[PDB]
């Protein structure tokens, strides 16, 4: 339900999490520091995604068995 | 199932809305089209009391809720209660997202345009469904018929409109809506109950009175005889129990409800009965199809669900049409839900596939697009 | 399990006190020398708290499975343990729910009698009278032969 | 109709599914180790310039924000869908489970375990009232 | 001597109390001890009916489906008929 | 417990004054609610005696008192003696100050509009409470038993009332409130004693009277048998001690005290017994949850406590009610504080914590912020 | 003094016996109130089931009859139509 303003929030985070860098304010080194810390949080972002897609499924369960006993009530 | 894409087959009704996926044999979910808000204070804090209880869960809540339809005569009169009613077909009593899958609505003939235009708006704005198609409400029972021809009498619970069909090829000219439908029985029905003493006048108990209506009236093969006979012996009163107990007799109101179908003088209308309307219908029809039409008269919609109508209408029209044509009533024991199955079957065609009316060609046309060539 | 928990948390303020006073009241001998091995009822008469019963219950039964008829200190901290309200408190709801959702990883809507047949093949147990019967009254509490979730629901609800 | 049977073989079936539930646990963390390790991109670092670098953090940055993106949507719908847990149990909550709010309080505190002091207190006053005089 | 008699007096309200205690629980143990009969009584009633009402229950859909498969076979004639 | 802050529940009542910190299983000061003036004129000097004995103190001394109370029908009649009564109830049988707990009063419904707005004020600028919320004596009953649905009775010692809720909807039209309860059983008892040659005069003796209906009399099952039995027999005569010896012995006005409850011709009131005003109540609820009002008909309040009513009024209400309806009577034996309990409960609640009326709300709008939202 | 001395002991004893009776009578109460919560909750579960029973009994044995009768009257005019 309304889409427009979750699109806009949704936008509004990508940008606050838009980790652009200047020219001289890092180092090779650095920069290869800062991408390892990138693929870090990607991977245990990765790690609570999975966990969430489990919770989901286990959404998905529990709502399947509550319409099944709101359907049984009848 | 799999991957590819189902259609929803919406059928939005006035009384009870049917909806189900595509290509099955019955509607998923079927519940009444009712919108109820609480009328009463309220003073228990924190029970999750909501501002407004649609579709199956004020039938149960009734009691303190005030019911009231948004689709008066196949028209939509609240566009707003509408709107709920569809959200709520789609995500809970389905649970399929819109975006996803393409609807066929169907409607009334000789209907206002801007009901039309303003339903396709909303599909596609609010709920932003892929495309969708509407489709008048007497082709799909003919499809569901498995005939080609034929004149449909679609009897629901807003509108009585009879369209008749020859080859496939609709005759515009001898479309005949009326406005006499379940609901006018309803109502009248509750009007006459008065006469022994019953008073229903909330809009809650309407739905009782509905309930009285469909478990035990029954259609009179002949008035005058039926109403001599209720008026001597006894044989006919059939009891009926209350929602709380002290139960009721019902007398000669049991055909006296469902014979104003026959006879629209008893609620004050003009036109002629439902026996009448369908020879008018074929009337206006050329000279070289009416023995079809005659052959393969169909009945359809909830209201002709009474038991022994297929045998009064038939004598009806025996007795007005010519003495050689045979009459034939065609009457499915699967006749509330055949406007449904036959939008089914309609939209599991492949030669369908291509007529929905695509979102890019509504971008391009705005709403009119519906009266357009995309009917 | 919660067992060695709850023996573990009896080392606290309250249940310490109890169990010095319980020494210090009725806890002498003097006695005529009968051995009296049972002594753990004399400590429930003496109690003059009565707990639950199946934490009694489970006192006499489970603890000298092999019949030993003779309580250590460990045990005077177990007997402490069900004397006061130690009990895990039917274990987490969230135990529940994970269990649930592990016997519904096939996603069936409930719990299949498939599921308990298997898990009882995996674990062992002899296939005694109420094998089986709890099954079906379990999975049949309507008694027409659908499982529903309430039904296993309530039922791992109360036990720990 | 064996208790003792019916408690046993409750107990070691919860006890055998607390096992299996472990075992799909430590299953569950085997296969997040497994995505986390499939995840990675393999890219190298020979030859390459300080253009090429900024050129490759950019597109990293840029796969980042859309797995962040999609991390997002995933936990909107995971969102809505508690929401719609949470009113199902209140549905429930409302059919049956009214009772909740007499048994969320509390009790047996000190009217059930301190009431004679009352009476001996009364009397303490009265014996102390007497000998005033 | 007096305080004795005081001490006395106490000891007496104290038994009266005690007496009123006895009393009164076996007064509501007793009635409890009536509802716990008569509910037990009415639950085995009420499970006997509910279970001979199921038994009818199944037999009518019996009955439901020979009627349905003849009603099949009356419609194929009729039609054939026509 | 520790930081953050705790509500008091006070329940004014009628003839005991129940009161205790929310989230508690009982009251923890449950006491008389009578103030009594000396009569005499007290002779030693330096006694230390008081002007006015109060609470449980007065029912020490009541030898020379004249004890009062200050709430006759609900309503109250004697403003200074009922803050004299909340004063001792916050400092000496709690002592808690009211200027850091906010307070949850109770009334009876249908009361005089100028009693609440009198009672707010009082709690405002006397005592200084944080905020007060008033709340209906029958909705708390409710709330203990754990239900979202029911008729309750709720017979207090001042007035007995009875509220239908569907739903945690209250049905305001269908309210009946009567103004027999334990205070005219009580006179009556007092009354009807005279028949034996005992009179009690003095209002300290209506205490006495009060004792002996509580210890012996109960309701009878069937009143014409009972009458028939006790004058034969003397199964039934059970005897009493007073407070001063010669016991009395109490024949057929056992069951004929509380008999006044389903007859209030005896005391001469013209309206219908506990047992049709119910099915009066509920007969004037909507014909859809009169089943449910039937099976969760709700017993409260000291004075349905008598031994074998749920059992008279059962009968009662089944000889009343139609044939099919199934008749149930909750009567959990926490009866006399289940309006405290149900109290506690609803002051715990969190979703209930943004009802209180804020001092800053009643120093904008005056007293007369009762009636408005903050109900 | 001495005689009431006496009296005082005796008393104390039977006070003793009181205060125990009291609290077996009260962890009796405890324990019905349990039972009889259980059996009351059994009660619930029993009817409702009885009347879930009672009318899905009612809906099939007007369906037989709905059906039987139509299909009688399709026989009759099969026999007709012969
Ligand atoms: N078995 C029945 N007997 C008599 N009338 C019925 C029966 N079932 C439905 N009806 C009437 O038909 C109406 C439902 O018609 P329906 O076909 O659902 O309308 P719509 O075309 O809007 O779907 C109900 O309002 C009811 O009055
Ligand atoms: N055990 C009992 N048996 C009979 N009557 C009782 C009993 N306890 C209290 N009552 C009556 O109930 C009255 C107390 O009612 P209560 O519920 O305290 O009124 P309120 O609603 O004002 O608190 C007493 O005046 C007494 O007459
Ligand atoms: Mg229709
Ligand atoms: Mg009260």
């Amino acid at each position: 339900g309304k889409r427009q303003t979750e699109r806009e929030k949704k936008k509004k985070i990508l940008a606050e999490r838009r980790k652009v860098l200047a020219i001289d304010h890092l180092n090779e080194d650095q920069l290869r520091e800062k991408a390892k810390e990138l693929w870090q949080s990607i991977y245990n972002l990765e790690a609570e995604k999975f966990d969430l897609q489990e919770k989901f499924k286990q959404q998905k369960y529990e709502i399947n068995v509550l319409r099944n006993r709101i359907n049984d009530n009848q | 199932d799999d991957e590819e894409t189902t259609a929803l087959v919406c059928d939005n009704g006035s009384g009870l809305v049917k909806a189900g996926f595509a290509g099955d044999d019955a509607p998923r979910a079927v519940f009444p089209s009712i919108v109820g808000r609480p009328r009463h204070q309220g003073v228990m804090v924190g029970m999750g009391q909501k501002d407004s209880y649609v579709g199956d869960e004020a039938q149960s809540k009734r009691g303190i809720l005030t019911l009231k339809y948004p689709i008066e005569h196949g028209i939509i009169t609240n566009w707003d209660d509408m709107e709920k009613i569809w959200h709520h077909t789609f995500y809970n009593e389905l649970r399929v997202a819109p975006e996803e899958h393409p609807t066929l609505l169907t409607e009334a003939p000789l209907n206002p345009k801007a009901n039309r235009e303003k339903m396709t708006q909303i599909m596609f704005e609010t709920f932003n469904v892929p495309a969708m198609y509407v489709a008048i409400q007497a082709v799909l029972s003919l499809y569901a018929s498995g005939r080609t021809t034929g004149i449909v009498l679609d009897s629901g619970d807003g509108v009585t409109h009879n369209v008749p069909i020859y080859e496939g090829y609709a005759l515009p000219h001898a479309i005949m809506r009326l406005d006499l439908a379940g609901r006018d029985l309803t109502d009248y029905l509750m009007k006459i109950l008065t006469e022994r003493g019953y008073s229903f006048v909330t809009t809650a108990e309407r739905e009782i009175v509905r309930d009285i209506k469909e478990k035990l009236c029954y259609v009179a093969l002949d008035f005058e005889n039926e109403m001599a006979t209720a008026a001597s012996s006894s044989s006919l009163e059939k009891s009926y129990e209350l929602p709380d107990g002290q139960v009721i007799t019902i007398g000669n109101e049991r055909f006296r409800c469902p014979e104003t179908l026959f006879q629209p003088s008893f609620i004050g209308m003009e036109s002629a009965g439902i026996h009448e309307t369908t020879y008018n219908s074929i009337m206006k029809c050329d000279i070289d199809i009416r023995k079809d039409l005659y052959a393969n008269n169909v009945l359809s919609g909830g209201t002709t669900m009474y038991p022994g109508i297929a045998d009064r209408m038939q004598k009806e029209i025996t007795a007005l049409a010519p003495s050689t044509m045979k009459i034939k009533i065609i009457a499915p024991p699967e006749r509330k839900y055949s406007v449904w199955i036959g939008g089914s079957i309609l939209a599991s065609l492949s030669t369908f596939q291509q007529m929905w009316i695509s979102k890019q060609e509504y971008d391009e046309a705005g709403p009119s697009i519906v009266h357009r060539k995309c009917f | 399990d919660d067992i060695y928990k709850a023996a573990v948390e009896q080392l606290t303020e309250e249940q310490k006190n109890e169990f010095k006073a319980a020494f210090d009241i009725f806890v002498l001998g003097a006695e005529d020398g009968c051995i009296s091995t049972k002594e753990l009822g004399k400590v429930m008469r003496m109690l003059g708290q009565n707990p639950t019963p199946e934490e009694l219950q489970e006192m006499i039964d489970e603890v000298d499975e092999d019949g030993s008829g003779t309580v250590d200190f460990d045990e005077f901290l177990v007997m402490m343990v069900r004397c006061m309200k130690d009990d895990s408190k039917g274990k987490s709801e969230e135990e529940l729910s994970d269990l649930f959702r592990m016997f519904d990883k096939n996603a069936d809507g409930y719990i299949d009698l498939e599921e308990l047949k298997i898990m009882l093949q995996a674990t062992g147990e002899t296939i005694t009278e109420d094998d089986i019967e709890e099954l079906m009254k379990d999975g049949d509490k309507n008694n027409d032969g659908r499982i529903d979730y309430d039904e296993f629901l309530e039922f791992m609800k109360g036990v720990e | 109709i064996s208790a003792s049977r019916k408690l046993q073989l409750k107990t070691l079936m919860l006890q055998i599914a607390k096992q299996e539930l472990e075992r799909e646990a430590e299953e569950r963390r085997g296969e997040k180790g497994r995505a986390l390790s499939t995840r990675c991109q393999p890219l190298e670092l020979a030859g390459l310039s300080f253009a090429e670098l900024q050129d490759l953090c950019r597109q990293l940055h840029a796969r980042v924000d859309k797995v962040d993106e999609e991390r997002y949507d995933v936990e909107a719908k995971v969102t809505k869908n508690i929401t719609e847990i949470a009113d199902l149990n209140q549905k429930i909550f409302d059919l049956r489970g009214k009772f909740k709010r007499p048994t969320l309080r509390r009790v047996r505190i000190s009217a059930d375990a301190m009431m004679q002091a009352l009476l001996g207190a009364r009397a303490k006053e009265t014996l102390d009232l007497r000998a005033h005089l | 001597a007096q305080k004795d008699e005081e001490k006395m007096e106490i000891q007496e309200i104290q038994l009266k109390e005690a007496k009123h205690i006895a009393e009164d629980a076996d007064r509501k143990y007793e009635e409890v001890a009536r509802k716990l009969v008569i509910i037990e009584s009415d639950l085995e009633r009420a499970e006997e009916r509910a279970e001979l009402s199921e038994g009818k229950c199944a037999e009518l859909e019996e009955e439901l489906k020979t009627v349905t498969n003849n009603l099949k076979s009356l419609e194929a004639q009729a039609e054939k008929y026509s």
